[PDB]
RNA sequence: AAGGUAAGUAU
């Protein structure tokens, strides 16, 4: 909602960029191409999530495979539609008032199945309740992990956390919850595949990274 | 060496002359060189070759930008047909274009960039400006220059070819490229320096062929774990069990060695007090 | 107080089993096993698990 | 099969005899030096200690 | 307070650099009285007392000494030339001119790792050195 | 064209004094060796013979002494 | 020691006072004025 | 092959110096490093031609004690450029290489 | 199959002649 | 275009906030549902240190291995 | 404008 907040952001994501740049060299890039700060870290690059919308370009976006038989050039980024463009952080937050209402839905639907399972003669599905996954504000998703009987234990860790910034030395981003106490709300799996094939798949990727410098096919596998 | 560097990275730059240390470039092209050379003269026979020898290459020649110094010279015996310039991608030949009694191939070491990579492309022009050029001296008018991106790691050639010697010069390139000793120690160094350590192997966990090649192995040899951490324990009705530790052999044998190894250690220094299995 | 002079680091002259038994005391037996190699596959991890 | 130490009362006396800190040499069996075939001498070793650990 | 030992006269600059062995001469051109000069001064007053040890500063005054403002090219303020040796090392810091440091440091503990790294490149007998932190920028921001 | 030509049957290989295929280490310190023009130390070459020895022993095959001895009690 | 003896610190201080005149002298003339 | 090395035999505490520049190792030079009263060895290995040395050098003493004061002593500074590297001379002779070689089996 | 050894030029510290020899 | 990342107020109204976000899945369903049959089999079944010195046994997160909520 | 001089070695 805030258009300040996404200006302000963008912002300082170019400072931080122009600050590698300037580590990289003391000029300036007059292109700066963008596969180098959005290549995860297991593809060797900075894998910066960015909630920017910057759009690849084409002419970065070919590769080529030096078989036996020939010289092959391929494109992934060929598709006559709009230029590919990394995807912003956003097209995968759950929405606020989304999150509560999943939350309220899929514990009535945790309260239900429990209630159910309580004349089964035994302990809940744990199964079944995969239907549920990832969801809810609470850790619905460790509401069966093994520490819960440890966690029950405590009480009002939020106040605690929030303080740890008189505890602790170092700032804590995630003082809203603990991790491990609240679960992981946000689900960030799927980023890292879009990231990754929107920049023109890891073959499109490696094409500039020296990895054909190396004769070995460690495409997978490698350390 | 023959890399071209826009703006001065001092990162970029260091690990360049780390990777080319002790003039590597002039090392490769002189690995290819011979390599080729060998290739050729082992084939001589069918390629007519009477003469397959190298110029008196100023040492600089190897990484300069044009090719003033020819590499590899073959003459042959009385004539040699050779073709309109190509690349091996092709397949037509028509040899009556030229004749003539002298070859001459030359190896371009070059570094690919992420927008210069295309070694087809650079091949002909390449091709096109040192043959089509003052300052380059050739002995003779007819022959095919070859391309290796480093970077890339990819080889390519431009020009005529001998009769029957285009799927040969493939071949040889494929070869050498994939087991140069240069071009391997350049490799070795890129691994190293990037730390991207090679794929890891999987041992053969598998035994049901190694026992029947147990004697074929030279040396080989098992030990028991659990028999160094064997403890023998008391009984008693009422008693608590004395686990005590026994001994520190662990069982070692080796079948293939004609003898066993008896690693014998205090019952105590096998196993102390409050020690666990890990 | 002054800072002492960083002189170029010279190697022990001859190791000893002492000397060996130092480096059995201190050393990085224990950093070592942990292996900091990283597979060229994405991790089953969020980008900024930590 | 490394039980058959264990269940063998001559390597289980060694077992005994095992508790000096000191390395002991525990020579091959004679089974293998009487078996012609090297190759097939482990494997009539092992077929004896198999059984052994199983009974 | 500007302290630090002073060449009255220019060739007494020139014997005692010569007069070195084993040690660095941080000889630091300019004018005690310009501001900038001052809290490079005390700059180098604050680390002497730290790395007394192989690290000397010898400041001297352009207009006592003119004959070494053209040898060099003397004309900038907190000029700091590290003539080790009897060589005039080539430090890098990400700068154009790469043989003087024309201004005052901010930290000291930045001054102090600039100069044990251009002692330890003049011990090992280079004439060029780099820096560990580049001054392209000055991470204004 | 009409150059009806053969596969050819050349492959890369390097040949040593003993005409053992080197590693590709050894080719390339054969290579830096002729391109110096001198090759390694006196104590270098003594450590690589030292090893060649070593590895040729190695190929050819002291448990016999053993057993004979403990056959005595 | 490392520092200069006492009278080379006098001499530098009265040279400093000499040459900047802004907080020293009988008027401030200029930062470099020979004379205040 | 070395006649002139039985008669710098006489001394026994040898030691070998390093990091020699082709310019900087010199007659003078070792002059100055012989601190100790005894006889010194200047000798240090050179091009036959040229005579460009190739950084290495022995010195010769007859006192074992000034051998151990001057392992310490000149260690890192030497008035040249190249900075002065010492250590303990492990030249052999012929002789001692035959006997090696013969004890070599255990 | 057969295989004679392969020679190299001694570029390196070489002041016999400017050009390589060959 | 790559020369600096483009300001979101520009392509805001092209989507929606998560219009690609997709929940998670578990971990080792299948084992753990295995290891729960095994379990739950062993239950129903159930309700309806010598000399030798090797007799011993060789004793070499927050995730249910049962696959029951507790 | 620039922020892009490798050092070393005797001539």
């Amino acid at each position: 909602n805030t258009q300040e907040l996404l200006d302000l952001l963008v912002k300082c994501e170019n400072k931080i960029q122009t600050r590698i740049k300037i580590g990289l060299n003391s000029k300036m890039p007059s292109r700066f191409p963008p596969v180098v700060f959005y290549t995860p870290k297991e593809l060797g690059g900075l894998g910066m999530l960015s909630m920017g919308h910057v759009l690849i370009p084409q002419s970065d976006l070919r590769w080529s495979k030096q078989t036996d038989v020939g010289i092959t050039h391929f494109r992934s980024g060929m598709s006559h539609e709009e230029d590919q463009l990394i995807p912003n952080l956003y097209r995968y937050i759950q929405p606020w008032e989304s999150e509560f209402i999943d939350s309220q839905r899929v514990w009535a639907e945790y309260a239900l199945k429990r209630q159910e399972a309580i004349a089964q003669n035994r302990r809940l599905t744990l199964e079944d309740l995969e239907d549920s996954w990832d969801r809810g504000i609470p850790r619905i998703n460790t509401l069966f992990q093994k520490d819960r009987h440890t966690l029950a234990y405590d009480k009002g860790w939020r106040v605690r956390t929030d303080f740890k910034q008189y505890q602790v030395l170092k700032q804590n981003p995630f003082w809203w919850t603990h991790q491990r106490h609240d679960g992981k709300l946000w689900n960030l799996n799927n980023y890292r595949t879009d990231m990754i094939q929107a920049l023109g798949g890891v073959e499109g990727i490696l094409e500039h990274t020296l990895f054909k410098g190396t004769y070995f096919p460690t495409w997978e596998g490698l350390f | 060496t023959g890399i071209f560097m826009h703006g001065k990275i001092p990162t970029l730059k260091i690990s360049l002359i780390q990777i080319f240390r002790a003039h590597l470039w002039q090392k490769i092209h002189e690995s290819i060189v011979m390599d080729l050379c060998q290739v050729f003269d082992q084939e001589l026979d069918a390629l007519e070759i009477e003469t397959v020898q190298k110029e008196t290459i100023h040492p600089r020649k190897s990484y300069k930008m044009n090719s003033s110094c020819a590499d590899i010279l073959l003459f042959a015996s009385y004539k040699w047909n050779v073709s309109r310039p190509s690349l091996l991608a092709d397949s037509k030949d028509v040899m009556d274009s030229t004749t003539t009694q002298k070859y001459w191939i030359d190896i371009q070491l070059r570094w690919g960039d992420y927008d210069s990579h295309d070694i087809e492309r650079y091949a002909r022009a390449k091709f096109l400006d040192y043959t089509t050029d003052n300052m380059s001296i050739y002995p003779s008018p007819t022959g095919v220059l070859i391309a290796i991106d480093l970077a890339y790691n990819l080889h390519s050639a431009y020009g005529n070819w001998f009769p029957g010697s285009k799927p040969l010069i493939q071949q040889a390139m494929a070869k050498i490229m994939k087991a140069n000793p240069a071009l391997y120690v350049l490799r070795e160094r890129i691994r190293k320096g990037l730390q991207l350590y090679s794929s890891e192997p999987t041992e053969p966990y598998l035994s049901s062929q190694n026992y029947g090649e147990l004697f074929s192995n030279q040396i080989i040899w098992f030990v028991d774990d659990t028999n160094v951490y064997r403890v023998t324990i008391h009984k008693t009705f009422e008693g608590n069990l004395t686990t005590k530790p026994i001994n520190g052999a662990i069982f070692i044998f080796n079948p293939r060695t004609g003898q066993l190894f008896l690693k014998i250690i205090h019952t105590s220094v096998w196993a102390g007090q409050k020690r666990l299995g890990q | 107080k002054p800072l002492p002079a960083p002189l170029d680091g010279q190697r022990k002259k001859r190791g000893g089993r002492r000397y060996r038994k130092m480096k059995e005391r201190l050393g990085l037996t224990e950093i070592r096993k942990q292996a900091n190699r990283m597979s060229f596959g994405e991790i089953e991890e969020d980008a900024y698990q930590e | 099969p490394f039980q058959a130490c264990l269940k063998v009362e001559k390597f289980g006396d060694l077992i005994l005899k095992a508790t000096e800190p000191q390395m002991v040499l525990f020579n091959l069996y004679d089974d293998w030096l009487k078996t012609i075939s090297s190759y097939t001498a482990f494997s009539r070793l092992i077929l004896i200690l198999r059984a052994l650990h199983v009974n | 307070s500007y302290m630090l030992p002073h060449l009255h006269n220019g060739w007494q600059v020139d014997q005692a650099i010569l007069s070195e062995e084993d040690r660095v001469v941080v000889i630091r051109f300019g004018h005690d009285w310009d501001p900038t000069c001052m809290k490079m001064d005390e700059v180098l007053y604050s680390i002497a007392e730290k790395v007394k040890n192989f690290a000397v500063i010898y400041l001297v005054d352009i207009t006592e000494v003119p004959d070494f403002n053209k040898m060099y090219e003397l004309y900038d303020p907190c000029t700091v030339m590290f003539f080790f040796r009897n060589k005039h090392i080539m430090i890098d810091l990400g700068t154009g001119n790469n043989n003087k440091i024309n201004w005052a440091m901010e930290d000291k503990q930045e001054m102090v790792d600039i100069i044990e790294t251009v002692y330890r490149g003049a011990r090992k007998g280079r004439g060029l050195v780099v820096s560990p932190k580049d001054y392209s920028t000055k991470y204004r921001y | 064209k009409e150059k009806d030509g053969y596969k050819p049957d050349v492959k890369i290989e390097y040949v040593d004094e003993t005409g053992r295929k080197l590693t590709p280490k050894e080719a390339f310190r054969q290579l830096s060796h002729r391109f110096h023009g001198k090759g390694s130390g006196k104590m270098k070459t003594e450590r690589r013979m030292k090893k060649l020895d070593e590895e040729a022993l190695l190929k050819k095959m002291l448990g016999t002494v053993a057993l004979l001895q403990e056959k005595q009690k | 020691e490392v520092y200069a003896p006492g009278l080379d610190i006098e001499s530098s201080l009265k040279q400093l006072a000499e040459r900047r005149t802004d907080i020293f002298g009988v008027e401030e003339t200029a930062i470099g004025k020979k004379i205040g | 092959e070395d006649p002139s090395l039985l008669e710098w035999d006489a001394d026994d505490f040898r030691i070998f110096c390093g990091d020699l520049g082709n310019e900087v190792n010199d007659d003078i030079l070792a002059r100055a490093f012989s601190r100790f009263p005894s006889f010194l060895k200047a000798k240090v290995i050179r091009d036959k031609r040229t005579g460009k040395t190739k950084g290495y050098g022995f010195v010769s003493f007859k006192d074992p004690s000034d051998y151990v004061r001057a392992m310490r002593e000149m260690n890192g500074k030497y008035v040249g450029s190249r900075p002065i590297k010492l250590r303990k001379s492990m030249w052999k002779d012929r002789n001692l290489d035959v006997v090696r070689k013969k004890q070599k089996e255990k | 199959n057969v295989s004679q050894k392969r020679k190299y030029r001694q570029y390196m510290n070489r002041k016999g002649g400017f050009n390589r020899p060959l | 275009p790559t020369g600096e990342v483009l300001s979101l107020v520009g392509k805001l109204e092209g989507t929606r906030m998560g219009d690609k976000a997709q929940r998670t899945k578990p971990q080792m369903q299948e084992e753990r549902r295995a290891k729960r049959r095994k379990r739950d089999e062993d239950r129903h079944d159930i309700n309806k240190i010598d000399e030798t010195y090797g007799v011993n046994v060789q004793f070499e997160g927050d995730e249910d291995v049962y696959g029951e909520v507790r």
